[PDB]
């Protein structure tokens, strides 16, 4: 089957501004190519079917384009409610075939802003029980790049750590990420100095920010 | 000239001449004439061979 | 009967000896009644 | 209006059967394409899913020959979905969706269902363990909290704070899969330092299938 | 008085291969005296343990006859007799003149020598018979240690 | 000037294979024989290991037959040296010398390089742990101070005084091999008693690989 | 193969007397010998190959000998820089062998200093965390001797006692000693007088120096 490849898989741009978004495929295939409109939490939505005519309901700033392998999409003017994941869907002649993309991110561009830095030390509680874990908290940062590593003795740690970030925010326009370390019960009376490593780029140095228990 | 040998402990591109036996005539033994092996009595007789 | 093989303590050997009506088969002793 | 209604959640045994119907209401549901598919969490979706509703014909992808099987109902207008041989990389969302064109014509997905959260895995009790206020750590002139949960696989639930009154640091971070095989929900909040100690903050678990909700003081 | 039934439930074996005899029929048919061995091979080393296989741990170390009639059991120990550290705690023959017989054992520790002359372990042309297999825990499948 | 330039350091684990290599300039590399020696910690160096470059022809030991194998390559003009199960007695620097004759010929090492630190063992990090200034042992008009490091195996780095100000005393005890399979380093000074609590004595650990600096105050 | 043995391993001399460095083979080889310099820290550097002829760079100075089993390394004048351990390699004929020896340390000679006593007690900050370990400082002593022994309320100790000695400094010629005695959390707290014994050839008496908790 005919598969999807997308290079940038991204696109941080302003509100006002015309998007980029591209869609190639392997071989030399026709026009039948049409793109998607998926809100993250919502339903996805049909924006360009056939890549040569418009659909129901949407307005006159989409206006997508391509003939046989070099494809984009170009808005008009970019709404606040119109940042969301597009999809291209290919499809097939004769054995009724449809291929999916990978889609590509596009979200409100803000200014890079210094994430900040704070540690949450376990409670007691969660001694009694086992599975002691420490998690840091890393919020307030434009850009999706951050290299959380755990100070085990100003050593590294990984495979034992696991991140999760938030969507952005619609007031700010930053994100959230809280890395969890797990660990053992008897493995944390092992250690003292435990520390988060925070590397942005919007950072001239890492902050690194440490407890003594 | 000066022959100079090399005796690294290493597969050797050569050796030498392969020594092979000498013709045990007019007695039952085992021979191995390039790839033809067998048991017989090595013998001679007035055939022409081309 | 010591049966086994190079002897002064390099191989199992089998020592078949019989006391008073015992049939006493020992085969792992060495040799350095 | 066009609309399709689908069900609710259904957790399944690894190696059962999973039954999820789709309704379709609003239109002649005579002659349309029909069609099936399932973003995974990070991955995509890639096959045809397409059904016939009228005559009997179906059409499955290469990975999913054997393993699903669908069939249609021209009586009460919905279409079911069969997959068998759950694997531990089958849990996400199920979606149908219908097509632009008529049967014999093809074209790109119009009118989108809502939703099947199908999850292959088993279930146990959440744990409220509070975090620590450590007051070193208060630069910048507010602090933060955190009402991290224990390990618990199903959440369709919710966090706030006092019960919705503080709306300032809401961000809810989203739940991952650990190693042993269920999720943890995180939920921090950035107070300033002078609010700390009078005003109180008591996260509020809504765990309906479980039925527990422990409220905990940080 | 036997029942082969601790054999066939669990599936913990690596290589369940019978030789002369079947396992579904052991159930039955009596014996009058079974011998079990119990040696540590370096996980590749199980395919040479066979009626007719060669190698380098089935001809000086551990010999089966061709005529052989019994079951080869054997499972991985890569938590029970391993260590992250080192497992330097079972060796093997690799030198030996000439090969060994079926059901024979050859525990020694003289030095090796092509001819004769018994020679001292620090020696020019004069090596250790045996050496350690060095069991770890962060490598392949091949190299792991399999009770046989 | 004939030169040989190495590679840096290489960790590796206790089973897998490690890929040193050996860059030769200055002369023209087609008849000259490659050696390579491996100067132990305490103990020496013993082994030939001379490689044909121009030929295919290789010569190991007796210790090390099967276990190390080397190859070279007339265009780069660098050979490589390949030892497979890597011991816990093997963790050294690798040198590897030329010859003061031709192929034909064999003499003793004329050129050597510059080494290359191999070490087989498991990572960790440092902690600066500073000692107690007891009064009591002041004998002699001065006094002394220490920043004795915790156990760490990875040692890339140097310590100094004050960032390098104080170069009075800078006499740092080498590392040694523990019972746990890590390295702790030793550095003390000596200073007079007039100083004490007026100066301040701060070490400065400059520990790349872990990319941490931690100064503590004695 | 053909062993190495060197009787004396050690050479004490002043800069400017001469050297009698030996290299004595096992059986009775050829003249196939060659004497090595390596700096330590830096890369070894040969001195005198085939034990006949001198190589290049060396100076006037160097000088070998030896025939057959009675080797030696007369230096004419020794220099600051040239104090390093010296190692003779033997090659056989046939099978391209080359055998090394053990090396021979030519330290500067200096007078007997008297060795500086001085023990640190553990902080608070190790015990939190465990593994106490007592540090006894010996420093500016000529003479590599030192006996390094703990006083386990009036008792021997060993096993536990780890001693790492630096290398001969450039400007007063003294050496440095740095013994650890690693103990246990629990078991520090069982004793309270801890003493270092010093047993040098310089001192009359052995030092003990010890501290109250």
């Amino acid at each position: 089957e005919i598969v999807l490849t997308q290079s940038p898989a991204t696109l941080s741009l302003s509100p006002g501004e015309r998007a980029t978004l591209s869609c190639r495929a392997s071989q030399s295939v026709s026009s039948y190519l049409a793109w998607y409109q998926q809100k993250p939490g919502q339903a996805p939505r049909l924006l360009i079917y056939d890549a040569t005519n418009r659909a129901t309901g949407i307005p006159a700033r989409f206006s997508g384009s391509g003939s046989g392998t070099d494809f984009t999409l170009t808005i008009s003017s970019l709404e606040p409610e119109d940042f969301a994941v597009y999809y291209c869907q290919h499809r097939s002649n004769w054995p009724r075939m449809f291929t999916f993309g990978q889609g590509t991110k596009l979200e409100i561009k803000r200014t890079v802003a210094a994430p900040s830095v704070f540690i949450f030390p376990p409670s007691d509680e969660q001694l009694k029980s086992g599975t002691a874990s420490v998690v840091c908290l890393l919020n307030n940062f434009y850009p999706r790049e951050a290299k959380v590593q755990w100070k085990v003795d100003n050593a590294l740690q990984s495979g034992n750590s696991q991140e999760s970030v938030t969507e952005q925010d619609s007031k700010d326009s930053t994100y959230s990420l809280s890395s969890t370390l797990t660990l053992s019960k008897a493995d944390y009376e092992k250690h003292k100095v435990y520390a988060c490593e925070v590397t942005h780029q919007g950072l001239s140095s890492p902050v690194t920010k440490s407890f003594n228990r | 000239v000066v022959l100079s040998f090399e005796l690294l402990n290493a597969p050797a591109t050569v050796c030498g001449p392969k020594l092979s036996t000498d013709l045990i005539k007019n007695q039952c033994v085992n021979f191995n004439f390039n790839g033809l092996t067998g048991t017989g009595v090595l013998t001679p007789s007035s055939k022409r061979f081309q | 009967w010591v049966f086994g093989s190079t002897m002064n303590n390099k191989s199992q050997s089998v020592i078949i000896i019989n006391n008073s009506t015992n049939v006493v088969i020992r085969a792992c002793n060495f040799e350095l009644h | 209006q066009v609309q399709l209604v689908q069900s609710g959640a259904e957790v399944k045994k690894p190696g059962a059967s999973v039954k999820v119907s789709c309704k379709t209401s609003g239109y002649t549901f005579t002659d349309h394409y029909m069609y099936w598919v399932r973003q995974a969490p990070g991955q995509g979706l890639e096959w045809m899913g397409v059904i016939n509703p009228d005559a009997g014909s179906v059409t499955y992808a290469q990975k999913f020959q054997g393993r699903v099987t669908m069939t249609s109902d021209t009586s009460t207008s919905t279409v079911y979905m069969e997959l068998s041989s759950l694997r531990s990389e089958d849990t996400a969302v199920y979606y149908c969706a219908r097509d632009l064109f008529f049967i014999p014509a093809a074209n790109s997905f119009d009118y989108w269902g809502q939703g099947t959260l199908v999850t292959v895995s088993s279930t146990k009790g959440p744990s409220v363990f509070p975090l620590a206020p450590s007051s070193k750590s208060t630069s910048g002139g507010t602090a933060a909290l955190g009402c991290l949960v224990k390990d618990y696989f199903p959440e369709p639930v919710t966090v706030s704070w006092n019960s919705g009154a503080l709306t300032s640091g809401v961000h809810t971070f989203p739940a991952v899969l650990q190693s042993s095989g269920l999720y943890s929900l995180s939920s921090v909040v950035t107070v300033p330092s002078s609010s700390l100690g009078t005003q109180t903050y008591i996260c509020n678990v809504n765990h309906k299938p479980s039925n527990t909700k422990v409220d905990k003081k940080v | 008085v036997a029942d082969y039934s601790v054999l066939y439930n669990s599936t913990f074996f690596s290589t369940f291969k019978c030789y002369g005899v079947s396992a579904t029929k052991l159930n039955d048919l009596c014996f009058s005296n079974v011998y079990a061995d119990s040696f540590v091979v370096k996980g590749d080393d199980v395919r040479q343990i066979a009626p007719g296989q060669t190698g380098v741990i089935a001809d000086y170390n551990y010999k089966l006859p061709d005529d052989f009639m019994g079951c080869v059991l054997a499972w991985n120990t890569r938590n029970i007799d391993a260590t992250s550290t080192g497992n330097y705690n079972y060796k093997y023959r690799y030198l030996r003149h000439g090969k060994l017989r079926p059901f024979e054992r050859d525990i020694s520790n003289v030095p090796f020598s092509p001819d004769g002359k018994p020679c001292t372990p620090p020696a020019l042309n004069c090596y250790w018979p045996l050496n350690d297999y060095g069991f770890y825990t962060t490598t392949g499948i091949g190299y792991q240690p399999y009770r046989v």
